[PDB]
């Protein structure tokens, strides 16, 4: 009953993704909730750190790019795998499952690295 | 012919619902959810962002409404979960001997955290400090 | 009946079943073995094992010293020509189980270690800690996959073999779960079912080890050897029987008595040595009758501390300390806190002597090959000379892979040589069989089957003992007769055909009962005391070279009579004086 | 003195004549050393003869003795009643088709095991020879993973195996790593295909369920994950590999 051989798995690159992102968003998510969920629309910080003008001048820096890209791109990556497997434990029959969330990543990657190439 | 009828229990829906382990799991990968909410919250940021001072204006807005405030420290509450349960699964992929036995998790789940602790504060600092 | 060829069948897929499954399938490839086991063949009582499996390893050893060692041990009833090839081929059985992955505990340089067991002056017991039997019998199961040469039957219940003209031409075996029968034809066949350490109340045995392959043979004139001696093992729990391993006592532990005195001092085992460094044969680590006598001793003095489990000695271990408890009696360690709800450390485990090893069995020559030709016993099960009067603690596990392997290619060849015989006598033997079944399942009567056994089991501790008088030995003989007569008045209630257990568990009773009778003519007509056999009525006492320098076979006649027979013993370059 | 009694629920199911299992009680006499399979067997001998279940060690290492309790995944020798004063149901193993009262059939649990290939290979020293080296630093590599007693319990532990039975399961792969990991073993390639199939490693979502109930404490979750890893370098060489 069990096959002779079977069919490789693609799975090693969206967990090898998903574990970048995974990783990173554990470290580093909860600081940024913290400041951009909570502190910047509180007004809870010195002077003028979290003004237009400074979030700006970072986000057009070199640095700031890359970082945010990251920020934003490597949680898609994990949530969304994550998000696709809730399926099929919850028993919900999802057409194009991969196609589906493994796309929606790859878009919102894409408009997001457009995002940083600038809009 | 053969007198046996194996009999097959079916597996439901709601399995997880019945023992707490299994809720916890859910509920750990419940935090992908808040996650992927947050990461496009930083999208409408970094495109408003970059339509000038009027739409981030209306973005900050956005991020003072009650109810948005209230999700996003859900968001922080599901981040830090996250967090707390990824430190201590991902130690388990390792398979390190110190000397003849095989490293426990605790080792580098002190480690993880320590980092996050030094990032924590080194972004804090420079987010707000400068 | 629908039937399967092979070219040899083993029965029991313990580890010298496996071991001899794995023998045959390398020595021809092209063979159809069919392996037989009521249960999966990791289930085999062999995976309780903790000991060790004994072989010649260190460079100040010699192999005349694993010999001198068995056959003293033995009381000179070994076979000295089957003990001189058994010694030769431990390291060659014991590295290629290396060789094949058993992860046997190392030294630092990365070679494997050994220890001392069974009073052995030279350390030759190999251990993986002190799991030697599950990872022995899952390094030999787990290897068999890879020999397609080897095709199983699991859960396959062995009710008889076939026999005409002194030829064994193949068995009967019902196949557990559908409840149908089956016959296999195989020109030779290969009993190993492990003993009958069941036929005990209190025992260190598994479930399952209730004598079947024994019993089989008995049914068709084979002989039983040596059925008088039992093992019993000095420190077991109280109520389950559960097996302490003597390495307890190896690394310090302490037995102690109501006043926490250590009492084998007083037995000609003093004088008391310090805590920190045992001595082997001192104390402790006395030879094995000795301490388990001593019991016996402290019980009659009313030393014994009374428990609702029954009147147990202290195994005191928390001297030890915590690390060196973890290192090597991480089992031991939760078994006691399991079972008996005491943790080694904070304080003292209960123990008491309690059945263990079955030193009797199938008689065989030195080629595994009883009196019918093409049938073969092997392991606990069988008896080839190797452990005469006391088995040397290690030997046995030892002996599975020694000896599995010289049946599956002893059986190689006479299942090779064979020719045919009458298919007619033959396939009336298998009516025989179902026949006899039938007779089973309709007989009425209503006696309980488990009661007959919990008698049964009460017979055996109270007349078979570590000390044996005629008044008890007669009474057990007198009991298990009449067990006899009423087990064929037993109703087997339930008549289902999807693994009936309450069949099943009836038919080892029967077994049972024919071995137990084994046991106990063998012991009663042994008029001398050696070894396990221990009597303290007059002139008995003592060992007898004169008159009992011998083996006893025990046969069963149709007529339900259990009749002793004596025979030589095989002595080479170590007579005794 | 007088020991105390324990209604013990028990799901029976015959084949036969039964269409679903269903609960049956029994009435057992208990003290603080009984386990449930004293229980089990008190029941066979005086109440119900024709409970059939798998047993045989009664020390927790034979591993035939697996059978739900209070919907816990157990060990019948190893699950003691002083516990379970306030009711006890018992089920067959969970995730398997039960065959007969507390018997299941086993038979994907074997194969599983099977295609793994577990059992030393390419390694072509031959005894007299003597043994491999090899250290304890070595061992201490697969050692821990070398205990598991084919029990099963961690897979009617796992709800992935409930929702994919073609699912190899946490043992099966756990046995395979340990030959992989194995010093002495060259038989690497010949194993990763069935970890690398979606049935393989990457069925485990690490719900991590099946270490909590490993009665000897393997931690096949900890193999399974080692074995993601495994799967992971060994997608990337044969992605890399243009030969
Ligand atoms: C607790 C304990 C610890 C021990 N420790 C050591 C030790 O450290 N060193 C040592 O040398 N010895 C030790 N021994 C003794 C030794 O373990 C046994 O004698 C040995 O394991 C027997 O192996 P075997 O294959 O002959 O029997 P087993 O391995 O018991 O063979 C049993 C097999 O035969 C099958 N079988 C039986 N009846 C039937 C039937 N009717 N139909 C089909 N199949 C059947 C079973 O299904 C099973 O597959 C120990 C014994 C015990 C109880
Ligand atoms: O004490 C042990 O652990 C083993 C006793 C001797 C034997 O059964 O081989
Ligand atoms: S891993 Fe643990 S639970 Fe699973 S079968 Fe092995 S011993 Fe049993
Ligand atoms: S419970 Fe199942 S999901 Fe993986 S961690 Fe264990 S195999
Ligand atoms: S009876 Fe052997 S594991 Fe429970």
């Amino acid at each position: 009953m069990i096959n002779p051989n079977p069919k490789r798995s693609d799975e090693p690159v969206f967990w090898g993704l998903f574990g970048a992102g995974g990783m990173w968003s554990a470290i580093i998510a909860p600081v940024m909730i913290l400041l951009v969920g909570i502190l910047l629309p509180l007004g809870l910080f010195p002077g003028d750190a979290l003004s237009y003008e400074r979030v700006l001048a970072f986000a057009q820096s070199f640095i700031g790019r890359v970082f945010l890209f990251l920020m934003i791109v490597l949680p898609l990556w994990c949530g969304l795998h994550r998000m696709h497997h809730a399926m099929h434990d919850l028993k919900i029959h999802v057409p194009a499952g991969k196609w589906v969330f493994y796309g929606l990543a790859a878009i919102l990657t894409v408009v997001t690295l457009i995002g940083v190439v600038t809009i | 012919t053969t007198k046996r009828k194996p009999y097959v229990r079916p597996m439901t829906s709601t399995w997880w619902k019945k023992l707490p382990f299994y809720r916890f799991y859910m509920l750990r990968e419940g935090t992908a959810v808040p996650a992927v909410w947050f990461s496009i919250e930083l999208i409408f940021g970094l495109f408003a962002l970059k339509n000038g001072p009027e739409a981030w204006a209306g973005f900050v807005d956005f991020l003072q409404n009650p109810v948005i405030v209230i999700i996003n420290l859900i968001t922080l509450a599901a981040a830090l979960l996250h967090t707390k349960t990824w430190f201590e699964l991902a130690p388990k992929a390792a398979n390190i001997i110190v000397k003849d036995e095989k490293m426990g998790p605790e080792p580098i789940i002190k480690s993880l955290w320590a980092v996050t602790v030094v990032a924590t504060i080194v972004i804090l600092f420079v987010a707000l400090y400068w | 009946m629908q039937t399967f060829q092979a070219d040899l069948a083993i029965v029991g897929a313990g580890g010298a079943g496996l071991r001899a499954a794995i023998a045959a399938a390398q020595a021809n490839p092209n063979a159809k073995i069919a392996l037989i086991s009521k249960v999966y063949p990791m289930r085999s009582h062999t995976v309780a094992a903790e000991g060790g499996s004994a072989a010649v390893a260190q460079d100040h050893d010699s192999f005349e010293y694993h010999f001198h060692d068995t056959v003293a041990g033995g009381d000179w009833l070994c076979e000295q020509d089957v003990v001189d090839y058994f010694v030769h081929h431990c390291p060659t059985e014991m590295t290629q189980l290396e060789l094949w992955g058993c992860p046997w505990s190392r030294r630092p340089d990365g070679s494997v270690n050994v220890r001392r067991f069974g009073g052995m002056k030279i350390e030759r017991t190999w251990f993986a800690a002190d799991k030697t039997g599950f990872h022995m019998l899952h390094t030999l199961f787990q290897t068999s996959l890879q020999f397609p040469q080897i095709q199983r039957f699991d859960e396959h219940f062995v009710l008889d073999i076939l026999v005409d003209d002194g030829h064994v031409r193949g068995l009967v075996a019902m196949n557990m779960m559908e409840g149908t029968l089956v016959q296999i034809r195989a020109n030779a066949v290969v009993m190993a079912t492990g003993g009958a350490g069941r036929v005990y109340r209190y025992n260190t045995n598994g479930g399952i080890v209730t004598g079947d392959g024994m019993g089989m043979a008995l049914s068709h004139g084979v002989p039983l050897r040596d059925m008088e001696f039992v093992q019993y093992h000095p420190t077991g729990l109280p109520g389950s029987g559960i097996l302490m391993t003597e390495g307890c006592r190896g690394e310090g532990g302490i037995l102690v008595n109501k006043n926490g005195y250590r009492y084998l001092q007083d037995y000609g085992m003093g004088p008391e040595t310090p805590l920190g460094e045992p001595k082997n044969k001192y104390m402790e680590l006395g030879p094995r009758d000795k301490v388990s006598q001593a019991f016996w001793h402290e019980w009659r003095k009313g030393n014994t501390i009374s428990t609702p489990r029954g009147d147990v000695v202290y195994l005191d271990l928390r001297h030890l300390g915590e690390k060196k408890l973890h290192e090597r009696l991480p089992f031991i360690c939760e078994l006691a806190k399991a079972y008996v709800g005491v943790d080694p450390v904070k304080e003292p485990i209960p123990v008491r002597p309690t059945a263990h090893y079955t030193m009797g069995g199938i008689e065989t020559d030195q080629n595994c090959e009883t009196r019918i030709k093409g049938l073969f016993a092997v392991g606990e099960c069988s008896s080839v000379g190797l452990h005469g009067a006391n088995r040397l603690g290690s030997n046995s596990l030892a002996e599975l892979v020694v000896f599995g392997r010289l049946a599956g290619e002893q059986a190689t060849e006479r299942a090779a040589t064979a020719g045919n015989g009458n298919e007619a006598a033959i396939e009336a033997q298998a009516a025989g069989v179902e026949q006899r079944l039938k007779d089973l399942v309709n007989q009425d009567g209503g006696e309980n089957w488990a009661k007959i056994r919990d008698e049964m089991g009460l017979a055996m501790e109270e007349g078979c003992g570590i000390y044996r008088t005629p008044e008890l030995m007669q009474k057990t003989i007198d009991k298990l007769a009449e067990l006899q007569e009423r087990f064929k008045r037993v109703r087997i209630t339930d008549t289902s055909s999807v693994f009936n257990t309450d069949l099943l568990y009836t038919i080892e009773l029967g077994h049972g009962l024919n071995v137990a009778e084994c046991m106990a003519h063998s012991a009663m007509a042994r008029k001398e005391s050696r070894g396990a056999h221990q009597r303290l009525d007059e002139g008995c006492t003592e060992r007898d070279d004169v008159n009992f320098l011998k083996h006893t076979l025990a046969f069963r006649d149709a007529d339900g009579t259990t009749r002793l027979e004596y025979s030589d013993v095989k002595i080479t370059t170590l007579p005794p004086a | 003195a007088e020991m105390k009694n324990l209604k013990i629920e028990v799901v029976r199911y015959n084949p036969e004549v039964d269409t679903a299992p269903h609960s049956a009680f029994y009435e057992v006499p208990y003290d603080a050393t009984t386990s449930l399979l004293d229980a089990l067997g008190y029941i066979k001998d005086n109440l119900a003869p024709d409970l059939s279940y798998r047993w045989s060690c009664r020390m927790a290492i034979c591993g035939s003795c697996g059978m739900m309790v209070n919907n816990v995944p157990k060990l019948a020798c190893k699950t003691f009643l002083r516990d379970y004063t306030d009711g006890m149901k018992v089920e067959a193993l969970a995730n398997f088709p039960i065959e007969r009262d507390l018997v299941v059939d086993m038979t994907h649990f074997i194969e599983s095991l099977e295609a793994i290939k577990p059992y030393i290979i390419g390694n072509s020293r031959t005894a007299d020879q003597g043994t491999n080296i090899q250290t304890p630093a070595q061992m201490a590599k697969y050692h821990q993973f070398s205990g598991c007693i084919n029990c099963g319990l961690c897979y009617a532990a796992c709800p992935q195996f409930g929702l994919n039975p073609e699912f190899i399961g946490p043992a099966a792969i756990t046995l395979a790593h340990r030959y992989n990991e194995d010093s002495r073993d060259h038989g690497k390639k010949e194993r990763m295909a069935q970890l690398n199939s979606q049935n393989g490693v990457w069925s485990c979502t690490f719900v991590g369920y099946c270490s909590e109930v490993c009665p000897k404490h393997v931690d096949p979750a900890a193999a399974i994950q080692q074995g993601k890893v495994e799967s992971s370098k060994d997608f990337l060489i044969a992605t890399l590999k243009p030969r």
